[PDB]
Order: C-alpha cells, then structure tokens, then sequence
C-alpha cells in the first residue's frame, strides 16, 4: 500500500464514538466494554494484522486495549480543554474525579493541542501501539516491524505533504513516539487501579495483565 | 477464551 | 546545550557516562546483591544526571521529578545494555552474571522482557552513541508529562540521534525508521519499569534514596 | 526533606 492508501485504509477503518447511558466506574466499564467489542473489528482492518497468527493478533490486543482506549479518548478530548470527552454526553472535568491518570490524560490531551495532531496522524499511532505494545514480549516478527516501518514511512510521508523541513519531520516524529510512552505508562497505571478494585470480554482483558 | 471466539469470524 | 553540536553532544555523553559497578544464591540474597547494586549505582546516576546537557537548567524541584519517575527505567537501559554481548543472560555487574533459570529464584517475568529487550538492542546493532542518547531521553521524557525547556533539548538529542545515522551511512529513509524503532522500545523500558515497581513496592531492607525513589511511585 | 535534594547541588 502507498502512504495515501494506508491512510484511507485507517480512517475508513475507525470506530464509531459510542454513547453512555461506584457511580462513575460502572458508566465508564459499560462504555469500554462495548468499545472493546468495535476495537477488535477495527484491529482486523490495521494492515497487516490478520496476516499474524490468531495466536499473536490476541496477544497484541491483550496488551493494547487500554492504550488504544486511551488515546481513543485523549484524541477526542483534544479540542475540549480541561475536560475528558468519554462520550458526546459524557464530559467529565477534572473536579469530578483515580484523579491522578485523569491529570495524565489531561496532560496528554493537551500535549496532543499544542502539536495540532492531525487525524490521519492519530490512526497511526492508534496502529502503532497495536502492533508495538506486545511485539516485545521471528519470521512473524520480521513482519510486524515491517508494517511498522511502513507506518514510520507513512508519518514522515504525511508531515512532509504539511510543508515540514526533514529537521521538523525528524523531530516531529520523535515527539509522536514518545507520548506513547506515556500512554503505556497511564494504561499500565490505569491497569493497576482496575486489578485493584476488582462484564465478559474484559475479564480475559484485564487478566491478561 | 472469549477473545479467539470474536476475532475469528 | 541548545547550542551544542550533534559531535559535542555526544561526546558530553560518553563524557558523563557512570561506570560499570561491582557486586559483593536464594530469594533473601539475590535482591540484596541487586538492592546493595542499584543504590551504589542511584549515586552515580544523580552525578550523570547532573552532567546531562540541559539538565541543571531544570529548577532543582524539577531535576527531583524526573529522576525519580525514570531512575529504575535507567537502571533497566543501562543493564540492557550491558548484558548486549552476553545473549539469554544479564549482566548486573562483571561478577554478577545471571542466567534465566537463575531468575526464578525470586522476578522471571522481568528478566525475558529484558533478555527481549537486550536481544532487540542487538539485533539492531545498537551503537553506545546511540544509547547514551536513548538513556538521556529516557531522563527528559519520562517525567515531563506530570509536572517547554526540555521539550527542546529532546529535540536537540532527536537531531543527535538522526546525525550518528546519518553520519553512518543510512538513507534518510532509514534514519527515519531507525529512529522510530529505537524510541518505540522506550515504550517497553518503561512498562518492565512499572512492573518492576510495583514488585519492589511488594517486597518493600532497603537503604533511605531507593525508598524515597520508590515512595515517589 | 529528601536526600536526592542534597546530591544534586553537592
Ligand atoms: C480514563 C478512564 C478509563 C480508566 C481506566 C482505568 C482506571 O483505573 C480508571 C479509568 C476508562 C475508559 C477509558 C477509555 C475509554 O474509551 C472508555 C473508558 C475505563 C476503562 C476500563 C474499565 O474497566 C473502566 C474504565
Ligand atoms: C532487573 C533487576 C532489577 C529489578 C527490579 C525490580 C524487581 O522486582 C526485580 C528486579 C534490579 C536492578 C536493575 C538494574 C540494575 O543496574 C541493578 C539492579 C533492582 C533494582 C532495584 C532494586 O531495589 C532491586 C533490584
């Protein structure tokens, strides 16, 4: 696939943006739960990732899908400052926070602003940490780091049609990737209050961890 | 367990 | 430091670089080799850190923040990195090589996520002007997020880095990708960092700067 | 206070 065609294959490819129905956690449990659900349509539709094994494609999202979920909500929250948008009718500020991975996401979120991320920049990270979260823990791998620099590829290809000097793309690039340490750090936070105060399908999610 | 179920069809 | 050259920077680094430490088994023994390890090596990475270009300019409230939140990520690089030429094993110290099997004595979930991660730094043939660029990333980035300067000086390391790929022969498309892999396994290094955190709180005699460090957490 | 505020400037 071209740098146009991955784009197009990944935006066409989102998920939609789901509604909302002790007080909080059971509204925010309902809604990953069936985000959960569109995630794994979505994740078949990343290029390259039913090309893995069945095996592997369940590793990957076993360790994701709380960073997916997270930049799912930080992306969406970009343009509304102060506040985390769960849902279109579900915008929660930070008073009514637990409060500690909100100021994160928060940060994030604001992080996200100041570089003016690009949607077509989101689905690819989005798919980078889908296919870069559990790749570390080997003819399969040789693929997935090849789809991912194809992705690298495809973020350099992206900021040079913006006008950006190789200085900008170069650096650019750096400060994409390493908000994703971040967002591992966040989920992997997230993931120690869920195991702590603890439906179906996110029961081998969370045990998973 | 559920996860092999949904994502194979 | 903005006003460093890619050569200089490097050399800073190499410059400042902390040296490889000694050590003086069972499941009481072994983390004490690595707690007494850790806690000799905590001294000399605050002087490391001191020498970081861009560092000092940081308030000291700030210099704290980001020591604390990246200390055991730093620790994990510089072991990745040190157990590089030794394959399946980590090497904690020259006198202390320890095995896979010799991991499960307390802990063997940590240690293949960084015989992964050493085997990984390998098989890209990652070169120590690299990783003391890595290493100093890991520094500026890890805490920044939970406080514009140091936003900067990455740039600068990010410039740094591309200039040692490029100074090495590889295509821009290359230095691209070779950039991106290299900062996408600091999203590894800090998740064996949290999982080892969270055991290190589990189990905790440790000394007064390795529990301040993890109270921090 | 915290002894990393005395290494860093000493
Ligand atoms: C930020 C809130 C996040 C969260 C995670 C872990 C925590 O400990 C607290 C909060 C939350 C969520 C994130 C993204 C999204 O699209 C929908 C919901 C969530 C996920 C799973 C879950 O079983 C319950 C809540
Ligand atoms: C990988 C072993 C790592 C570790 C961390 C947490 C665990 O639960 C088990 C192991 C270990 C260490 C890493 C790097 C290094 O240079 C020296 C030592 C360590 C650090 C601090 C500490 O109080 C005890 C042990």
């Amino acid at each position: 696939l071209t740098a146009d065609q991955m784009v197009s294959a990944l935006l066409d490819a989102e998920p939609p943006i789901l509604y909302s129905e002790a007080s909080m956690m059971g509204l925010l449990t309902n809604l990953a739960d069936r985000e959960l659900v569109h995630m794994i349509n979505w994740a078949k539709r990343v290029p390259g990732f039913v090309d893995l094994t069945l095996h592997d494609q369940v590793h990957l999202l076993e360790c994701a899908w709380l960073e997916i979920l997270m930049i799912g909500l930080v992306w969406r929250s970009m343009e509304h400052p102060g506040k985390l948008l769960f849902a279109p009718n579900l915008l929660l500020d930070r008073n009514q926070g637990m409060v500690e991975i909100f100021d994160m996401l928060l940060a994030t979120s604001s992080r996200f602003r100041m570089m003016n991320l690009q949607g077509e920049e989101f689905v690819c990270l989005k798919s980078i940490i889908l296919l870069n979260s559990g790749v570390y823990t080997l003819e399969e791998k040789d693929h997935i780091h090849r789809v991912l620099d194809k992705i690298t590829d495809t973020l350099i290809h992206l900021m040079a049609k913006a006008g950006l000097t190789l200085q900008q793309q170069h650096q650019r690039l750096a400060q994409l990737l390493l908000i994703l340490s971040h967002i591992r750090h966040m989920s992997n936070k997230g993931m120690e209050h869920l195991y702590s105060m603890k439906s179906d399908l996110l029961l081998e999610m969370l045990d998973a961890h | 367990k559920i996860l092999h179920r949904l994502l194979q069809d």
